[PDB]
Order: structure tokens, then C-alpha cells, then sequence
């Protein structure tokens, strides 16, 4: 019920402008618990069945067998936004701990951090 | 402009109750998060509870969790603090504040020390528990 | 030329819903540089000068005279965005290495990759 | 989809040689084209990405070779000069979305990932 870490919602992307991912599509809240509790937005990250395997460090993939999907697809993790929660339609699934660790992985790759 | 004008305080007995209020004047007060913050005499002044206008997602500190509730209503924009179980280390001023970011920003202060400045402060009112005279 | 990050755009944002940034604003650029070279979009963090000091773990405050800007302003690191480049206009300035240092401390935060 | 290169050869140690890849069945504009090598480990070489037209270069010909587009004739040449015999090796092309962001990336991030479009490959000998 409330918005959490690793949660996969539909929402709407939509417009965007040439290489920007958007339309209504499955996306992981990236967002803290603290901020997706009180803020009125929360960041998302775009997952696409364009493709299956992942191709990129940023890259990280999920199985249509574990997770309520329509394709096996990748969570693309330099396609990341601030969406007003308005945006989100429905609650599809959430993603394990320890796919949830290859998400942070990912992340710190895409935004440029090592600690 | 923006105007936070309190009430409800007074002498209470310990276990009693009290319900504040705060009105909300020049803002839109589903833009805005209200709620109180408290201080005692010589000490310091901490965040009490607090309500998102949309979503009305509460923050309450733990020392009154369980015994205090916020509520708002939205037509009278008017925020309620309902203390119950009152102790005496309840005793204190109590303002109410509002900002884009006091409820984010309180429920933050749990697990980052911070000193963030937040725009709108009520005058404040008295509320002492004490069992006194008789 | 290159875009770097900790890069100073102006970029146009819009349009937005509801709570989201939009505009024509500063914008810093936060993905690695990699990315800023090759891939065909960015990784920006917004900039507001509605609040002119700090009021969340997730900002950063720019002072107006270093930074090129109209007002003393304040980094959204719970703001962020990819847009495609074409969105970048000018560049104005680009961060110290230690308001990058800040920027990354609150990205960790607002993106929940450190303790809590 | 097709990738046809050509161009290679034996070439004496200090000279150059300007290879070829064609490409046919897809858009020239919506996919990468580098080069791998392969002498008796596979390297990506080199890549050129579609718009901006920003280039990767390996480490060990950075500044010797040279990429670049025809983007009419769909063709990707690569000049190699001072040709070592370190060079010696299998080049292929190949094509995919993310190659050559993916190709810089593996100078940092350990990686194996597979691309889309694969070439059969031409001998490059120098001795």
C-alpha cells in the first residue's frame, strides 16, 4: 500500500523528446523510503522488453518468470526520472534484495559514484 | 500574509488531554505541510508531528507516538494536535510551522542530523502538565 | 565542448506535471562521463532559486555570484532527469570538486545506496 | 542484416591499409559500427556512433588508426597506419545500439556482453 524501494509500478512516461524513454510502461522506484513516504514525487527507473539481455553496465535484466512481466526485460538504469506519483497507475510487482543489489550496483555506475 | 495563529493550550493534569489548533491564513494549504514543533524552557526545541496536505501522510516523533494525533481540515484550513496521556515532560511551548518541506524534512531529521530553516511560524501556546494546587 | 559531469546547463525541462521541475532552468550534470560521451542522453539534477538555502538532506546550496546564476539557489538532488542532449542550451558554469562531493553525498541519500 | 568488410592483407611492418565494412540490412542511423580484433583475446578496436558521431579508440591504436562513415554508401572505414606487428589478427565489424558506449565502458567495467551483428571477419598480417 504505501510506495516503496524496488516497487514496479505502471506509469506514465509520456512526452518525450527523442532519446528519452516514455510511453506507459513498467518502472522501479530508485527513490529513498523516507522520500517516497512524504515527498510527493518519487524516481523511477525505465524498464523496456525491447530488449532481454542486458548490454550495458547500467544494464541489469529481469526474468518474466519471477516477476508479473509481459517479456523478459532490463532495467535501464541511465533512463532514470522524477515522477510525480499522480503518474503511477498501478502496483505490478517488487523486485528481490539481491536483484535490488545489482539495481544499486547499476546506479552507482550510471551517476558516477564509488564508495 | 502567511499567518499560523495557535490555541488549546493551558494547565493540564497529568494523564489528562488537550486538542490545539492551528489556523492557516495566506497560502494555499494543500501546497503546504503543517505541524508542530515544541520547547521546553532552557532546552531545545524538536519536531513533534506533521501533515502532507495531499496524501495525509503523518510524522510523529517517538516521544509521542501512540499519545498525540494530527489531523486537518481542509475546508476550515486548520490543523488539530490531539494530545492524550499527558505527562509532564510534555510541558512546553508548542508552534505550529508550515513549509514546502517540514514533513519530508522532519521524518529526514530521524536519521540525519540536520538545522534546516522552514518559512512559517506560529506566535506559539502554553501547555504545562502539572498536578499543583488543591 | 565535451560534456562533463558536474557540467552547469541551461536546459529546457518542459513540459511537466504536477510536482515535477520544469522551465527553462540550471541543471547539473550528474551521470558519469562515460555516458556524457557516448550515450545519446544525460543525467541532470535540477536547480531551483525558489528556495535560496538548504531544507533536506538532498540539497545543495550554489552561491549565485560563483556559479553564473540570477539568485543564490539550491541543487534538487530528489529532482533528477535524463534528457535527451538535444535538451542542453548553454553551459554556464561547472561545480567545485567539492560541491560535487555534496552532490554525490545527497544523491546517495535521495537514491536510498548508503545506510539509513 | 548483413556486415561484408574487405581490405585486408599482408602489409609490411610501418605501412597501412584502409579496411571496409558494408552494411546492408538495417538503418545506418539507428545502430554502431566498430572494429574487433583477434589475434591467436577478441578487443574491441575501434567505433563510431551513429548521431554526434563520437568516436571510441582503443588504447593501443589510439592516434594510429582512424574511423569514420560514408553515411550514402552505409560504410565504415578503418585506416591503420604504422601498422605493428601487435596488429597482427582477425578483424571483424559489427553493429549494435549500444556498442560503443558499451565498448568505452569496458575500459573501466569488467565485462561480456553480446552484440547484435557480427561480420565473418578479415586477416590482417603484418610481417
Amino acid at each position: 500500500d504505501p510506495i516503496r524501494r524496488g516497487d514496479v509500478y505502471l506509469a506514465d512516461l509520456s512526452p518525450v523528446q527523442g532519446s528519452e524513454q516514455g510511453g506507459v510502461r513498467p518502472v522501479v522506484i530508485i527513490q529513498n523510503d523516507t522520500g517516497n513516504k512524504y515527498s510527493p514525487t518519487v524516481i523511477v527507473a525505465a524498464i523496456t522488453g525491447r530488449i532481454n539481455k542486458a548490454k550495458i553496465p547500467t544494464h541489469v535484466e529481469i526474468e518474466k518468470k519471477k516477476y508479473k512481466l509481459d517479456k523478459d526485460s532490463v532495467i535501464l538504469l541511465e533512463q532514470i526520472r522524477t515522477l510525480d506519483k499522480k503518474r503511477l497507475k498501478e502496483k505490478l510487482t517488487y523486485l528481490s534484495d539481491d536483484k535490488m543489489k545489482e539495481v544499486d550496483n547499476a546506479l552507482m555506475i550510471s551517476l558516477g559514484l564509488n564508495a | 500574509q502567511v499567518q499560523l495563529q495557535e490555541s488549546g493550550g493551558g494547565l493540564v493534569q497529568p494523564g489528562g488531554s488537550l486538542r490545539l489548533s492551528c489556523a492557516a491564513s495566506g497560502f494555499t494549504f494543500d501546497d503546504y505541510a503543517i505541524g508542530w514543533f515544541r520547547q521546553a524552557p532552557g532546552k531545545e526545541r524538536e519536531g513533534v508531528s506533521c501533515i502532507s496536505s495531499s496524501d495525509g501522510s503523518t510524522y510523529y516523533a517517538d516521544s509521542v507516538k501512540g499519545r498525540f494525533t494530527i489531523s486537518s481540515d481542509n475546508a476550515k484550513n486548520t490543523v488539530y494536535l490531539q494530545m492524550n496521556s499527558l505527562k509532564p515532560e510534555d510541558t512546553a511551548v508548542y508552534y505550529c510551522a508550515a513549509d514546502e518541506y517540514l514533513c519530508t524534512g522532519l521524518a529526514y531529521s530521524d536519521y540525519y542530523p540536520g538545522k534546516y530553516e522552514y518559512d512559517y511560524w506560529g506566535q506559539g501556546t502554553q501547555v504545562t502538565v502539572s498536578s499543583h494546587h488543591h
